[PDB]
């Protein structure tokens, strides 16, 4: 309940997990639209990991049917893309990214899906997000 | 009497028996006799008289020198008559007097001199004439060709001709309206004199092996003109000698001819200089095929090609094109491996790349061709094919293959989302484990679906076919489904046939079917069915076939109402006389059910 | 027992099946070997099919250990390649055709095969040969 | 005492806790303690007096201003010491005093504004020093580096750096034997004073994201000179402003610095026109890694590479190559979809091409590559690779690796059969119906061999092992296999490990297993057997391990020998106390036995 943007064809929504608190500063610029768009993201935290091996797991659910889950590797860990994916705990981390992509033909019903981001080897959700999507 | 009947009365096949004549044991009224490799010296007079039916003589290398006046003297429906490697020196006069109505003749092998002296005279009705293997000299069309009103094919392959003079043809000069087809294959040719063809219109030509150097090639092919033709054939054969330089001036002289259909065939020499020579921009179908290519770069835009068509062809790359006339597109059976890559086809409406090695990685959108109006594609028998994006911008399509072609990546989202207008599909024994509810999303019209090779999850069916109600034909065969979630089936008011099959399942249940109103075949079969357990009253009326063989049934005093009701109604079933039934009493036929 | 030619490191020969008798008159130029060769091969015979969709089965047997069967289309039966497969019952056959190839690795051992031709809808046997090759 | 210990008296990880004061019920004689997010605002004297072998403190975000004058009093092991987040807003001198052996120091974020005011003074030993994130100005190396005879990096990054002058780096000058690695990133420099860098030498430098425009990058890189380095590490960070235009010339002024290994990483702006840029002759190690790159086309023959590496750059074809002197070639995880194309390295010694879909047609013969001397081959999780041919000029490789790849017409002809030295192969989860004898034939030396997922020939191992004496590591496991032909195991004298297991095999027998001399484990689970069938006393002695969990054993007054064998040996086997058995008596872990 804390950020939401509106744009033309999108609803989106973000609030903290339930079992995890932890806080994140997170946004993007502009409100995204669900064809191809181009922007950037902003980021501001405190580690509480490394952050030299970092990914996802998402649980998405596409208007009351599952899917199976996925996993994207963000930081390989060794001579990485990204600055930031370079900290240790306790050291402030700020820093916004670029993006672009393109579009296909999305159905029209309420999304969801759930983002929580895992460690390398001390595997521990270093936080938990509710995400809402609405197409319309 | 000695050979060997077949069907009653039909086929006796009396082939490769020592005789010396016609067999008299035969029973009248038979159909398709055959003799063969028979020696009959002489044949003799009225000696068919008895047979009334026969409609398919045959006789191939029966020794026969000479016939008589008339032994051909009753035969009112002989519709065949094969008379290859018989040498008859020469034929006599008045000779096929007898027969009524024929539709073919085999004279090939026959140690036949020349066409004048060919006593057919009247046969009002002869579809074909086949002649090849002779001693042919000349080529003059006499002129009772005026009289048979049906002839669409004449053969004069591997002949002894030599030149062609403006004196032939004549009756093709005097008769505008004549369809024939021709040929002239393996024919020595070196001369042709000049102003022969003039005003003159065949339905096929076709010239392959004859020519042995460039300068009379040249030659020939420029003493053409006027000419008015629907098919060209020129290539050469593998096993003689030919050609050693194929120059694309060769082919010179040809910017004369009308022409509707070029195909070439195999070549010993080829270039890509070839193609695109400029007597061959107004051809107007294309076609190549057996021809060693190896690239296909850019082309003029100043052609008019209708068609084209590559088959059996190597092709180390996807060429390029641009032709914004071209249509109808075919390149299958390649014998390489390859990768898709985007052309630019302004008006096609037919597209065939099967049984390729290709791997098509973006997969199937607008501007991977930059076309609309597309009705016909086919990927089958390929390889991976990772989806990218479904189909945005062909929303127009009629059919849709895929055979055995691994499809990777289709459960990650609903792909075939915006085909709004389908009539066939086909995904089988394509891996697919399927996981994901919602796979076949927002497909309406949809008529046919073959699934026969697909995983499930945990081994259920589970709500799959919903918002998919005109569909008449299904089909979930060969896949291990060890039960039935309850619903399917839920919709399909039109559905006149469920194949199930090979699988495992144990026993079945009369809560399903119930909602098929039109439902005619109902194949369940090699799934051991124990028994049923519905009301065994609550089918469908209308239903009309069964198939229960190779099922394992309980026959040992229980569910006793099942095991009357399959005693009752033995119509509807199959082979209800060949039921067993699986007991601590084994190996008998126990079909007794004393209760 | 009819034919058989000795080249530097191989010994070919052929001889009719046992339930199939018609006769045939092949040979190949030169005697070839079990390494690159170009040559050509002689065919004579009279048909008694139409051989308009012929094709062989190979059983194949390398030094007693059997291999799965093999099958080559050899006339696809429309616009063809060869002369021969256009031809009819009855109607003498011959001709001559050219070949080569490289060569692998081959084991030192006692090959066999047997080859059948048939025809295509009227499937039946037009003859049968004992192919036996020693490699040396 | 409030917090949660995981381990006796060991990882006590007390986090989290509002406290105040570090805690004294703990018990001495701990290993690794750690407080973080614990406000303790002040830190005072021979606190940590008790404990005595603590070899592992974190103090993280614990919000700090002031040290008393001796806190360390006692420790005599602890090899860590994390002070991040604290902001201290000057040191004092004779901090640091107790300490004895230390081999790491982290003050990140720490308000520190100078290195000269730093009292380190003697810690005799230190491997590492890590600063960053600080509000530093200079860049001068103090003298006190004199004593501390081990320190093997340093790092000033995201600092308040401008200039370089020829007075700092003077320690370098006095001292030539001196090892350092170093790191500038992030310092946003405008200028170098002239001949800065004078006979010094690294073995790390690195710089990515300082610079802004190309005349100062030119003018930059032009200052340097005389310089000995060791690894250059150049690049820009995709979340920052940087450059616009790279041109070939802004690397100018680099042809007089001596490089042994050159690493480029992700650019913004490319071509390929950057590399074999005429000062890039010499560099003797090549690296790149996340470049976009496209094309690759043809380099000179003058220079001296001794590697390449490219990793994550897409690559949209198989580049072409001619080096006589670059070894070791290395390409994976590519972004795309490409097919081999043969080339020319007339001396290479290591190949890794993985995880990209690669499709190799006609396979792996000597042509491909035009070469000798290969050791490593590794061609795994990619697509269809079609064998062609027996790899026969490469006679000579040591490993061997397909893991996730459809591998083709195996079983047509005996493939691998000219590798006579080899000692790993691995065919695994590779769709391989095994119907032939005599596969894995001519290959001698093989020490492993993985088959986990194949199929094989109605279900039955059938005499493949033959010809293959050392081999020590076996492996058939999860592939369905529902008897065992007689005659498998006959002779693999030196076999100390066989897993079998996750396969349906109702009993198994004791005839085989009797040649093994050395077989230490043998796993046979989770395949449901019933009993023995041979003597029982027919095993190897030279036998250590077993495993019989889950399995169906007849507990129906039968086989009682078997039944008592297993309850005499409970020692070879495992978890004896957990078997059950199946009896028309079920739910019942009866293992009672009374016979
Ligand atoms: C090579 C050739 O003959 N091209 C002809 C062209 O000359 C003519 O103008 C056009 C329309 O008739 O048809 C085509
Ligand atoms: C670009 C460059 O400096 N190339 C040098 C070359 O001038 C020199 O002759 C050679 C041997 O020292 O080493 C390299
Ligand atoms: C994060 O970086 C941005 C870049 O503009 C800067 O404006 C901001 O001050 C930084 N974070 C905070 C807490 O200010
Ligand atoms: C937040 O996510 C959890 C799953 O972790 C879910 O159960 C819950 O319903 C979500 N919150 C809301 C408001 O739906
Ligand atoms: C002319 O004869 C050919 C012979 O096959 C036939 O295919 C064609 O249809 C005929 N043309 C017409 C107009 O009937
Ligand atoms: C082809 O021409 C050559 C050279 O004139 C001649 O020797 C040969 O007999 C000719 N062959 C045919 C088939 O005409
Ligand atoms: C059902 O499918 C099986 C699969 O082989 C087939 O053999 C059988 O003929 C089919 N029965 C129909 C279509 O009625
Ligand atoms: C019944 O099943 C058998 C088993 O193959 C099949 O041969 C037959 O065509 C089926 N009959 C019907 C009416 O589907
Ligand atoms: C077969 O063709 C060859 C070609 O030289 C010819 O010599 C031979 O006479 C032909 N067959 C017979 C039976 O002569
Ligand atoms: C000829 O082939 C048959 C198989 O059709 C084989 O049994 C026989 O042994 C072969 N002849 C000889 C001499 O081996
Ligand atoms: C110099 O220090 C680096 C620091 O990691 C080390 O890797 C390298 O081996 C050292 N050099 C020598 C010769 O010991
Ligand atoms: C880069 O140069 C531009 C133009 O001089 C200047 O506006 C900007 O502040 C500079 N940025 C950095 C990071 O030095
Ligand atoms: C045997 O293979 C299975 C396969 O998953 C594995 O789990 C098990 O650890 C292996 N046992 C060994 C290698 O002793
Ligand atoms: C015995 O099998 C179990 C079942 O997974 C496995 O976990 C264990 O490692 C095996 N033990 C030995 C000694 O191989």
């Amino acid at each position: 309940q804390q950020w939401f943007c509106n744009s033309s064809d999108a609803i989106i929504s973000y609030s903290y997990c339930d079992h995890l608190k932890f806080p994140i500063s997170i946004s993007s610029e502009p409100c995204i639209r669900l064809r191809g768009t181009n922007g950037f993201v902003h980021v501001e935290f405190i580690p509480r990991g490394n952050l030299k091996y970092l990914y996802f797991n998402l649980f998405i659910s596409v208007n009351s049917i599952e899917l199976p889950k996925r996993k994207e590797v963000l930081c390989h860990g060794h001579d990485d893309d990204y600055s930031f994916c370079r900290a240790l705990k306790g050291e402030t981390v700020n820093t916004s990214i670029p993006f672009s992509f393109e579009g296909i033909l999305f159905p029209k019903g309420h999304y969801r899906c759930v983002a929580e981001a895992i460690a390398g080897d001390t595997e521990e959700k270093l936080f938990c997000l509710n995400f809402t999507i609405i197409h319309r | 009497n000695p050979c060997i009947e077949v069907v009653p009365n039909i086929t006796y096949q009396c082939m490769d028996q020592k005789l010396s004549k016609v067999p008299d044991d035969i029973p009248s009224s038979t159909k398709n006799i055959d003799l063969s490799f028979n020696p009959l010296k002489i044949l003799k007079s009225y000696s068919f008289s008895n047979f009334s039916e026969l409609q398919w003589l045959d006789l191939s290398r029966c020794e026969i020198e000479t016939i008589e006046d008339k032994a051909w003297h009753g035969l009112h429906h002989l519709s065949n008559l094969i008379l290859t490697g018989n040498p008859i020196q020469s034929f006599s006069p008045g000779s096929f007097s007898g027969l009524t109505s024929l539709e073919n003749l085999v004279a090939v092998e026959t140690k036949l001199a020349s066409l004048e002296s060919f006593p057919i005279g009247q046969l009002i009705t002869l579809k074909k004439l086949n002649v090849a293997h002779n001693f042919i000299h000349s080529c003059k069309l006499p002129a009772y060709f005026s009289n048979l009103t049906n002839l669409v094919h004449v053969d004069l392959s591997y002949n002894y001709i030599q030149t062609i003079t403006v004196n032939d043809l004549q009756f093709l000069r005097e008769n505008p309206q004549v369809n024939l087809s021709l040929d002239m294959s393996l024919n020595p040719i070196d001369f042709i004199q000049d102003q022969a063809f003039q005003g003159i219109k065949l339905h096929e030509l076709t010239l392959r092996g004859n020519f042995n150097s460039s300068n009379i090639m040249k030659t020939c092919l420029q003493n053409l003109a006027g000419l008015h033709v629907h098919r060209l054939i020129l290539g050469e054969f593998k096993d003689e000698r030919n050609l050693e330089i194929f120059e694309p001036s060769i082919m010179e002289g040809l910017c004369d001819v009308t022409i509707d259909e070029f195909r070439l065939t195999y070549t010993n020499d080829f270039s890509d200089d070839i193609v695109k020579f400029h007597c061959l921009a107004n051809v107007s179908a294309m076609s190549l095929a057996g021809v060693s290519i190896k690239y296909l770069e850019d082309v003029p835009k100043h052609f008019k090609w209708q068609s084209l068509s590559i088959i059996r062809c190597q092709l180390k790359q996807f060429p390029t094109l641009d032709l914004p006339f071209l249509k109808s597109l075919t390149l299958t059976m390649n014998k390489g491996s390859i990768s898709f890559k985007k052309v630019a086809l302004p008006s096609l409406s037919y597209l065939d790349l099967s049984r390729n090695a290709l791997s098509f990685s973006g997969c199937c959108s607008y501007s991977d061709l930059g076309t609309n109006s597309l009705r016909h594609l086919d990927l089958s028998f390929n390889g991976a094919i990772i989806m990218s994006a479904n189909f945005m911008g062909l929303e127009e399509l009629q059919h849709l293959d895929f055979q055995h072609s691994t499809l990777k990546r289709v459960t990650e989202f609903s792909a075939f989302l915006s085909l709004e207008k389908l009539l066939y599909l086909d995904i089988s024994y394509t891996n697919t484990k399927i996981d994901f509810d919602g796979i076949f999303l927002g497909l309406t019209s949809l008529n046919t679906l073959k699934m026969a090779g697909n995983s499930f999850k945990d081994n259920t069916l589970s709500n799959v076919f919903a918002n998919t109600t005109n569909l008449t034909f299904l089909d979930l065969s060969k896949c291990q489904l060890e039960q039935i979630s309850w619903g399917v089936f839920d919709t399909l008011h039109r559905l006149q046939l469920l194949n199930m099959s090979h699988n495992n399942l144990l026993f079945l249940d009369s809560s399903h079917y119930n909602q098929l109103y039109s439902l005619s075949t109902l194949d369940c079969s090699f799934n051991r069915i124990e028994t049923s357990k519905g009301i065994l009253q609550h089918f469908p009326k209308s239903l009309a076939f069964f198939n229960l063989t190779n099922n394992s049934v309980a026959c040992i005093c229980e569910h006793q109402k099942f095991l009357q009701w399959v005693k009752e109604q033995k119509q509807f079933l199959v082979n209800v006389e060949q039921m067993t039934c699986a007991t601590p009493v084994e190996m008998n036929t126990s079909l007794v059910l004393d209760f």
